[PDB]
RNA sequence: UUCCGUUAACGAACGAGACCUCAGCCUGCUAACUAGCUAUGCGGAGCCAUCCCUCCGCAGCUAGCUUCUUAGAGGGACUAUC
């Protein structure tokens, strides 16, 4: 328990459920433990490369939209700290575990291209998990008193859970349903 | 009569150009590796193989990084306190065991220095480059006579016998020259192999001189008189070449194994070889062999940057 | 992509064709020997040639080869 | 030759972008300061983990015998704090490697390596010039028709 | 000697800029004066950006000239005489010389 | 602690000790024109906390005891920002200088800073004893 | 008095660029190829590299006196302290300058540019340039304009070594029809001693010495 | 049109790449009063005096040195190793 995330939340007790998507979330392994969502780090010279970075920075990273917030990631680091405490005060449970519920319960799984449904790979998965998430949080925020880390909080919380009130849930439910529809 | 894998020291990189150990026995030893750097082993407490896949026969216990490109030789001085370390980068560095830092540069190398050697008396350097000079030297820098070869001189060894100080040198030229020091000239040009010498060893009493290399065949000759001798053959390319103090051996550092060969019956009376355990390294061989003062256990240091150690048992 | 033009593959066969003697299996003993049996005009080109040598160095132990290698 | 020797001074540096850190290095009390101002303080607060995590690795412990000034020009508030962090790492690593033996050194310094190869070795990521035809390197000018 | 000599040598060109100062430096180091230098300066890069085009047609491509100074100074300790004698030598085209004494 | 110097001391606390310990100093005469004027022509009101004047009376000192030598327009550098130009891109500007003057010639009335023959101002033996003697006060 | 040192390599090269042009359009018959500016202490010598070096010189040396003091007065030197000198161009054939305008009055007399452009190209291929290029462009016989090409031998067109290794000119000639474009890019050779051609053997050129 | 490989084509040449410049690495080298660092001395402040420690300023071409700055020379990668 030397690394915590912020110095005040452990990562040894993170059960990532889905045996699927295991290696494309970096919690669990000790090499994916930081102190902080920021690394400066090139995860993306080669194609699966970001999936060894550290989920609470993949997350940190869709914050840094649109434009006007562009490259601006302390601030979105200052948001997940807040964020993260929020969840720590209305779950009482470690929120790096919230974190990975929601974007394990908010990754569709199915999709149609061309329209024949094709299957999500686990990297795309998260990818569109940690999109959805941090598109309804942004969402929520615009022209509203709450603060974008409290719709984040909330989002995080909602899709943790499984309910219908996130906007992520939703919209996964939307884009598999779509991919019944035309199977 | 006989060596057994004592154990294994990791602490270089890459491959592993050479291995000095202390006239007088003392717990260390001094390794060259072609990272660019000098290695200080601890060696007071040996942790003996168990097979059970750790330890390590010593610990590496100082680093002497202030040359500039592969170091490729290295001799201690007779206190032991001194190392001298011959480098690609063209310059010769004295350095300070104890502190770790380099008391004097030898510059007048155009090319990547290849052999050194230090006098009995540690008065003299001499060293062997690229640039087919043999350079000697004072322990204040200043380069003395600077004599010839028509190639890479790879070694020069001081003669251990002081009637006339000799300097022996093996060159890419195909040949080993015999230099009288007192003159700086030359005595007699060893000759008769089909490849570069990469490798000289002269024994003990200052008699024989043993010679290898792209050849394959270990010719040792007599330096007093100049003339060919028995021709033992190894298996492969011969790297270094080393007498034991007290044995009467001749290890040769060969790319198949490690040949040792009693010079009375002239026959091998061993082969060590690595316990790799993959087509991996495709080529792991020994690059530098060094028998300790006592002439107890024998220091292989191979391509991977390992050191191996066999005891006499 | 690292494909080797033919001036790096020309002079590699050339320089093993006539001195495969003194031409070892190490990049950073071949590029040493290839200053001396050759005059070329870069560092970069230098080490193209003698990485390429090396490369075929190895292929020749393998046992077959296209180019002549006597011996 | 088996002796550990007087300990001394060490100077090592970091970089990034153009952000210069070189950490000075002396016997002491364990005292680091940048700039003149202790380590505790350096801002931003929210990237201060990040300066940190050399020392919240190796421990306070490992600095107890050694006085670590730096100094830090270039950059900006970032790449400056990521300067700093390989500062330290570096010189905690120098200064274990010239009087405190090799093999704590390797300790040290593979606990950098397997947190962090960015502790010890610089990012070599610089600015890409701009071209004509667009306001930025890969950016070009909207083209109408 | 007696007086404090700056010599200031600029070029364009970086050898024979280099190959001069090598010069001035081995008279100094010959005749047994101190010299401090070379010291390279920062060099100079006047550049001028200007449009291919000799109208205003086609791609609005742009070529970059670089004209770039170098600046050596060396320092010396001595006598006006020896630093014209040993300012003296051929100085190669494009180097400028130039002696100062100071106090 | 106490023995610690103003670089040892947060800034943003050190400045908010430092103004109140000028303002309780009494040793400050304020201009007529604190009420109305900017602190810059980029911005666009007057500044909202009362005691700006002691505050950027203590920052000033502060600058003035880490740096030595900074003149009028120096510190009309360093309290300048960022002008938004309506319609047009934003450009740096500078300062007021009837503020930054004022301001130290009031910290020349109590022997704090003096100005220094090389150019600017520097800081007094008293100015230094003030500060560092302000600082071991600051809650850590 | 105190001129900064860009300001200064700025008017040397300026005057370098000022100098050639009216050496160009002065000494334009008399084979001008180049002029080498040389600022010696006591005075500016300057070369002057021509093929008619009895024509630039003068009746006992009064054009080139002429010239010396034309350059004294407009460029503001200080009296006696510019000497212009005349030399020899070596190798006439390997110089491109000096093969456009023998090429120019060549073709201002009227002869055939097919056959002046060929003589062109024999002479510096004899010469020894490794390689010539010639472009005649213009309204050579009909009034539509058309590019001739004469070349032979081996030319490099890109990277550095073009700059070390192409000695170019570009000319006109002023015409009745109009204005007649002449490039001449002649390819040197890779000269050792650094005097026929480049010192620096082209980069792709490797050789392999004997066993 | 980069090579391999097939083959009435083989061997070349231009172009491409090579080349050049800038950037990335060098606790190796060369050298700095128009760049710094470190130490020393003095002075200021703190702590309370001094001392020590901490933060500053000034000085020393007899205080050393070149990590940081500069700019020359070189080295360094070759896909080298698996
Ligand atoms: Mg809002
Ligand atoms: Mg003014
Ligand atoms: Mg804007
Ligand atoms: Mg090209
Ligand atoms: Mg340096």
């Amino acid at each position: 328990g030397d690394v915590k995330l912020f110095n005040r939340w452990t990562f040894e007790d993170v059960q990532v459920s889905d045996i699927s998507l295991n290696d494309y979330l970096a919690v669990t392994s000790m090499k994916h433990y930081t102190f902080l969502p920021h690394s400066a780090g090139r995860y993306s010279a080669k194609r699966f490369r970001k999936a060894q970075c550290p989920i609470i920075e993949r997350l940190t990273n869709s914050l840094m939209m649109h434009g006007r917030n562009n490259g601006k990631k302390i601030m979105a680091v200052r948001i997940i700290k807040h964020t993260m405490e929020i969840i720590h005060l209305l779950t009482d449970a470690n929120p790096i575990q919230i974190i990975v519920d929601a974007i394990i319960n908010s990754g569709p799984r199915e999709d149609a291209t061309r329209r024949q449904a094709v299957d999500i790979s686990p990297l795309r998965r998260v990818n569109q998990a940690i999109y959805l998430l941090t598109t309804g949080a942004r969402e929520s925020a615009f022209r509203n008193v709450k603060t974008i880390a409290e719709c984040l909080a909330d989002e995080l919380i909602n899709a943790a859970k499984g309910s219908s009130n996130s906007y992520a849930i939703k919209k996964k439910d939307e884009i598999e349903r779509v991919a019944k529809a035309n199977r | 009569e006989s060596l057994v894998y004592a154990g294994v020291m990791r602490g270089h990189n890459d491959v592993v150009t050479a291995i000095a150990t202390p006239i007088d026995n003392s717990p260390f030893i001094v390794s060259s590796s072609r990272d660019k750097s000098l290695l200080v082993w601890d060696l007071t407490n040996p942790i003996q193989a168990t097979q059970d896949s750790s330890s390590e026969y010593g610990v590496p216990f100082r680093r002497l990084t202030g040359h500039g490109h592969f170091v490729q030789d290295v001799v201690l001085s007779s206190d032991g306190q001194f190392a001298l370390s011959g480098s690609w980068d063209g310059e010769l560095r004295l350095w300070d065991l104890s502190t770790g830092v380099t008391t004097r540069r030898f510059v007048g190398h155009e090319k990547d220095v290849l052999s050194v050697a230090f006098s009995i008396d540690n008065r003299q350097i001499v060293s062997a480059s690229r640039d087919r000079t043999i350079k000697l030297w004072n322990t204040l820098g200043e380069c003395k006579y600077t004599i010839g070869h028509t190639g890479w001189v790879s070694c020069v060894r001081f003669s251990p016998n002081n009637f006339a100080p000799t300097i022996v040198s093996g060159s890419w030229d195909r040949s080993v020259k015999v230099w009288n020091l007192t003159n700086c000239k030359l005595r007699c040009t060893l000759d008769g192999h089909g490849g570069y010498v990469s490798a000289v060893a002269v024994s003990p009493d200052g008699s024989l001189c043993a010679s290898g290399g792209k050849d394959g065949v270990t010719l040792l000759w007599d330096l007093t008189e100049g003339k060919r001798l028995y021709s033992l053959d190894a298996g492969s390319i011969i790297n270094s070449l080393c007498f034991s103090p007290n044995r009467y051996w001749l290890c040769a550092a060969t790319q198949d194994s490690i040949k040792i060969w009693d010079l009375e019956s002239k026959h091998i009376v061993q082969d060590l070889r690595p316990e790799v355990p993959v087509s991996t390294k495709q080529m792991l061989y020994c690059t530098c062999l060094s028998w300790s003062a006592d002439g107890s256990t024998l220091y292989a240091g191979y391509t991977d940057g390992t050191i191996r150690i066999y005891k006499i048992s | 992509g690292r494909v080797r033009t033919k001036t790096v593959k020309k002079t590699s066969r050339q320089v093993i064709e006539k001195y495969y003697s003194r031409m070892t299996l190490d990049f950073h003993t071949n590029k040493k020997v290839l200053e001396e049996v050759s005059i070329l005009q870069s560092k970069r080109l230098r080490n193209k040639v003698a990485g390429f040598t090396t490369h075929l160095m190895r292929r020749i132990q393998r046992g077959p080869v296209r180019g002549i290698s006597l011996k | 030759v088996l002796t550990r020797p007087t300990p001394g001074t060490v100077q090592c540096f970091g970089r990034k972008k153009t952000a210069v850190a070189v950490a000075y290095c002396k016997p002491g009390r364990g005292l680091i300061k940048v700039n003149g101002a202790p380590i505790e303080l350096i801002r931003p607060e929210m990237l201060r983990l990040k300066a940190f995590e050399p020392i919240l690795l190796a421990g306070r412990s490992r600095f107890k015998d050694i006085d670590m000034r730096i100094r830090v020009r270039g950059g900006g508030k970032t790449s400056q704090i990521y300067s700093i962090r390989q500062a330290i790492a570096k010189s905690l690593v120098a200064y274990y490697q010239k009087y405190v033996d090799e093999a704590a050194k390797k300790e040290v310094k593979e606990i950098f390596g397997r947190y962090d190869r960015t502790l010890l070795v610089a990012d070599p990521r610089r600015c890409e010039p701009k071209k004509f035809g667009g306001r930025g390197a890969r950016a070009r000018f909207q083209k109408s028709y | 000697v007696q007086h404090r000599i700056r010599i200031t040598l600029s070029s364009k060109s970086v050898k024979n800029l280099e190959k001069v100062c090598s010069d001035l430096v081995k008279g100094a180091k010959e005749k047994q004066l101190k010299v401090k230098g070379p010291v390279r300066m920062p060099t100079k890069v006047l550049n001028i950006t200007t449009r291919k085009s000799p109208c205003g047609e086609g791609t609005n491509t742009w070529d970059r000239f670089e004209m770039r100074v170098h600046k050596r100074v060396i320092d010396l300790v001595s006598s006006p005489d020896v630093v014209k004698q040993i300012t003296s030598i051929t100085i190669e085209p494009g180097v400028e010389v130039e002696v100062t004494i100071s106090d | 602690s106490t023995a610690r110097t103003v670089k040892d001391v947060n800034p943003h606390e050190f400045v908010k000790a430092y103004s109140a310990h000028l303002k309780r100093s009494g040793k400050m005469e304020l201009p007529e024109w604190v009420d109305i004027v900017k602190t810059a022509r980029f911005k666009e009101l007057p500044p909202s906390d009362a005691d700006w004047y002691y505050i950027r009376a203590a920052s000033m000192a502060r600058k003035i005891y880490l740096r030595q030598g900074i003149g009028i327009g120096g510190f009309q550098k360093i309290y300048g920002g960022r002008q938004r130009n309506g319609s047009r891109p934003p450009h740096f500007c500078k300062s007021s200088g009837a503020v930054s003057r004022n301001i130290l010639q009031e910290l020349q009335k109590m022997g704090i800073i003096d100005v220094d023959p090389k150019g600017g101002r520097l800081i007094t033996s008293q100015g230094r004893r003030d500060l560092d003697q302000v600082a071991g006060t600051v809650p850590a | 008095t105190q001129i900064s040192k860009k300001k200064k390599f700025v008017s040397d090269g300026v005057f370098y660029a000022e100098l050639n042009e009216m050496l160009t359009r002065e000494l334009a018959e008399d084979g001008y190829s180049g002029v080498e500016v040389r600022v010696t202490p006591m005075r500016t010598e300057i070369i002057i590299r021509a093929t008619r070096t009895q024509n630039v010189l003068g009746e006992k040396g009064r054009r080139i006196r002429e010239l010396t003091s034309v350059v004294q007065k407009r460029f503001n030197f200080p009296e006696n302290g510019v000497e212009l000198y005349a030399e020899k161009v070596v190798n006439r054939g390997l110089c491109a300058i000096a093969q456009a305008e023998s090429l120019r009055y060549k073709l201002l007399g009227g002869l055939a540019v097919r056959r002046a452009c060929y003589g062109v190209l024999r002479f510096v291929m004899e010469s020894g340039a490794k390689g010539c290029e010639v472009i005649v462009s213009g309204k050579l016989r009909a009034q539509r304009a058309k590019s001739m090409k004469f070349k032979d031998g081996y030319m490099i067109s890109s990277g550095q070594p073009v700059n070390e290794y192409i000695d170019a000119a570009v000319r006109h000639v002023l015409l009745r029809q109009g204005v007649l474009g002449i490039k001449v890019k002649i390819m040197l050779d890779w000269d050792p001693k650094g005097k026929l051609g480049p010192t620096t053997p082209l980069p792709d050129l490797v050789t392999i010495h004997p066993p």
